[PDB]
RNA sequence: GCGUUCUUCGGAAUGUCGCGCAUUGGCA
RNA sequence: ACGAGAACAUGCGCGACAUUCCGAAGAACG
């Protein structure tokens, strides 16, 4: 059994809004807060968010089967990578994304220059008939922030590791070109995967090529 | 809640916020003609420091937060001078006194409670209108 | 939406201030040259610190508190004019009705530093003309104006007599053309409709109030000098100092006597020091160049072309 | 699935003002500050503003349905371009207009010329003839912001129609204004496209 | 910010104290327009410092503050009430203190003190 | 030259989902 | 020579979709 660890950081570009738990917000405060790590009250990118976004992008790039409804109806490569739950064909997810926590380097860079990690962005919604605007305060992570992301790939078939990591690179490229969060079509969620340190944490497998 | 006491002696809390809003409710002009936008401007002045403290976890109020609270007192005085209705609102609700009280206490909890009191004031002003 | 280019021909000096009042202590006015050089304060202060005249500057300020013309101080210190040009941002031709200047208002400039007429002011003038919609109308910001067309003019108050006010303002010179772009929806506004409303508003302003000022001896001298052009159609009052009869709907929506009574009442409740003391309705309620011709503050002509 | 990138610059013509909602401001100054990027303290045109203005202008040009109440009731092409949230008829937004950050070339140009990126236009509101002073912070004329638009090829055959709609929206936005205060002149802007390239997929962007 | 006579510290509460001490009219006849002009003089350099990211005051900002001191002296000469306001509020010395500190924080503290002066003058 | 407005009135989030499938269960 | 012995509440999952910080306002009044 081999486990390959991909440790790096996701650098925000336009500022991503992964919406939080929708807790009771103060009147006039952020109507839609970001998901934050409760222990440190720092914004994070959940591993579920990255995993779902990159899986959907990879499925679209490969091509959804006509009339696809369930996630288990994806292409066999996507099912092999991100896992399946179809009864009698449960494939283990080789990719185990982890929540991308606010990096200490970017945290210190924000402590300097007296910058808040999350910025409240004001938006409105012009009505189609009355032309009235409805104010909205959305919390968004600052553009200069960075989140240390941690992925683990499980080597289930040594022959398919190359193909799976090629699919991973394609999905990462798609996610860099696409957004990661809410409101990306309005410009919230652009990112890039700058640092990538692929090392075999467990096993005799060689990840230098990967 | 458990912020301070008025000159008459009535305790200050969310219930006191509703009571003072009801008392100043006149039919519906509230606090002697206080428009909603002035109250929302005061609420945003509150909300700046509210966000600054809400992100932070320190029990004691940070020095920048205390400076912003004193500047908040200054803005309250300026709005009182510029608009009589805002002056009446602040006098009846004793907001400035609560700001100096939270400055004296220097606690995150007491500041959050004061922000909740101001939020209750705004909410009941919107409700009783 | 229908789009038209708008041409504003300046027949009287137009001042659009930037919210800053500058004094003679801040610029240098040469009466013999008749030119005012607008000095930026920080560079002048550093220049005086380097030359050692900063203490002399403070002493000069102390000696004559009310009058601290920087030109007089520079002449006293015999500082060379080429050294003056170091801290001079620009120069402006000056026309005084008086001696010297008292208090100069600066024209509004963009962040780039070019003089322009904000579209907000022009749209406000148009709205006041049309007041009695205002979303379809979209007056664009003017193209940048050449600094040569900007010159300092003097404010003169006409109350039965010509009285120069200790207040000069930078204004667009007469005969200068300013360009805007105006877009309007068909249903809300019509170009013919707005032009006719402008003409009728100017006619009402002429009949209700302008005749009363013409009847004044100071108004008679103003007419004699050439203050009122023969052409003055579509006339807009934009610049700071046009007066209360303009920029208000009192003289447009009310009869002459009724409008005068309302204006007198609002002036009394606003300015008790002048009109509040007077207990009777006045007959009428409520610019000079180097040449002989007189000017009316803020008067202009508007033309529209599809 | 092809992601086509439209990278270019957007340059203000009369002064852009997208407000930030007010902030701690000294008396008589910074009345309505412009929205700024928190990290660089630099003026920014939000992608939300550009996308919303383009969508509204396209809706007006195509023609709103009578008595329209929600943005999910626009024309089908607009809904396929800018997205839809209708129950059972969700349409993915092919246009992913992002925040238009202040271009480094224009920023260095402003630094060279000793000009502030934003002008605090001092205006008022005549009433009684009583004014209401205000300092609106609007982006200085001649400031270029780099705009980046992602178009997703959901349907290959519809790409030409969608890009014609995008061109029409850009034309409208250049003709109309952006941000707030357009009727008063501030907010007129211009697009200068650099290159349309299909970063992802086999689609060809040369024709586009 | 700075230390006044008898150990008093320059503060917004100190601004209120000065305004209430000089209240009778304010500052032996000070009007709102003169204080407004002084605040306008503050506004330009305040905006310049606010836009600049650098904590240390820029050289042009320091020269602007020196010219601010000069203009304050000129205003004090022009009107005795403005001179009384300046000497009671110690604003002129505060400008020199800010220049000595050469820090954005001290400049914004002084600007907030002047803003408190204006606000309390309007309130009283 | 002096004095007066230094920002104003509204919107302060809305609508959609708010767990579904597989096993445990039910019926055969 | 424990109603016991083994037995992962686990598998799949983009807090997402739609949304202009806008509408109106002459640095101008005496």
């Amino acid at each position: 059994y081999s486990k390959i660890r991909i440790v790096g950081k996701i650098d925000v570009l336009t500022g991503l809004h992964i919406g939080g738990g929708g807790e009771t917000s103060m009147i006039g405060a952020i109507a839609s807060p970001v998901v934050r790590d409760p222990y440190s009250r720092l914004p994070i990118i959940p591993g579920s968010s990255i995993k779902g976004k990159m899986r959907s992008l990879l499925a679209k790039h490969i091509g959804l089967i006509p009339g696809q409804k369930m996630h288990n109806q994806d292409a066999p490569e996507i099912l092999r990578l991100f896992g399946s739950s179809q009864k009698g064909a449960i494939q283990s997810s080789r990719l185990q994304i982890s929540d991308a926590f606010f990096s200490k380097a970017s945290q210190e860079e924000f402590d300097k220059k007296d910058l808040a990690y999350t910025e409240t962005k004001f938006e409105n919604t012009i009505s189609r008939l009355t032309a009235v605007a409805n104010p909205r305060q959305i919390e968004r992570v600052t553009r200069g922030a960075s989140f240390d992301f941690h992925i683990i790939y499980n080597v289930e078939n040594i022959n398919e590791v190359m193909a799976d990591f090629e699919n991973i690179k394609t999905a990462i490229h798609l996610l860099e070109n696409d957004y990661l969060g809410g409101g990306g079509t309005r410009g919230n969620g652009r990112i890039r995967f700058v640092i990538d340190s692929i090392d075999t944490v467990v096993g005799d497998f060689d990840s230098s090529n990967l | 809640m458990e912020l301070a006491k008025t000159k008459t002696g009535e305790m200050i809390d969310l219930n006191f916020a509703r009571k003072v809003v009801e008392e100043n409710k006149r039919v519906i002009v509230l606090f002697n003609g206080l428009t909603t936008s002035k109250l929302r401007n005061l609420l945003e002045l509150i909300n700046h420091v509210y966000t600054k403290v809400y992100n932070s976890d320190d029990t004691t109020l940070s020095e920048d937060v205390r400076d912003e609270l004193e500047y908040l007192k200054v803005k309250f005085a300026y709005e009182s001078g510029r608009e009589p209705a805002v002056r009446t609102f602040i006098e009846k609700t004793y907001v400035d006194k609560l700001v100096d009280v939270v400055l004296k206490k220097n606690t995150k909890k007491i500041f959050l409670d004061y922000c909740k009191y101001f939020e209750a004031l705004v909410a009941y002003a919107k409700f009783y209108r | 939406e229908k789009v038209y280019q708008v041409k504003l021909k300046v027949y009287g000096p137009v001042h659009i201030g930037s919210g800053k009042i500058i004094r003679k202590q801040e610029y240098i006015y040469d009466r013999r040259k008749s030119l005012a050089h607008i000095v930026d304060g920080p560079n002048l202060v550093k220049f005086l610190n380097k030359k050692g005249k900063f203490t002399a500057y403070l002493q000069y300020l102390n000696t004559t508190k009310e009058r601290a013309d920087l030109y007089t101080f520079l002449r006293q210190e015999q500082i060379d004019t080429n050294d003056w040009k170091t801290f001079v941002l620009y120069t402006e031709r000056v026309n005084q009705g008086k001696k010297g200047m008292n208090d100069l208002h600066l024209f509004v400039r963009d962040g780039r530093g070019d003089l322009y007429i904000p579209g907000s002011s022009l749209k406000g003038a148009l709205r006041t003309v049309l007041e009695g919609a205002f979303h379809s109308l979209s007056i664009s910001d003017s193209l940048p104006i050449d600094p040569k067309n900007l010159a300092i003019y003097q404010k003169i108050d006409i109350n039965k007599e010509l009285k120069p006010m200790p207040l000069y303002r930078e204004c667009v010179n007469v005969g200068t053309t300013v360009e805007f772009t105006m877009k309007i929806n068909s249903d809300d506004w019509t170009i013919e409709k707005i032009e006719k409303q402008i003409q009728q508003a100017y006619l009402q302003y002429w009949n209700k109030w302008f005749v009363g000022m013409v009847t004044t001896p100071g108004g008679k001298a103003f007419i004699k000098g050439g203050g009122l052009p023969s052409v003055l159609p579509t006339v807009l009052f934009l610049g700071g100092g046009t007066g209360f009869p303009s920029k208000t709907t009192h003289y447009l929506q009310k009869p002459k006597e009724q409008a005068q009574k309302d204006i007198f009442a609002i002036l009394q409740r606003r300015f008790r020091n002048v009109y509040g003391k007077m207990a009777t309705v006045p007959k009428n309620v409520p610019v000079n160049d180097s040449t002989n011709k007189w000017y009316q503050q803020g008067v202009c002509l508007l033309e529209f072309q599809p």
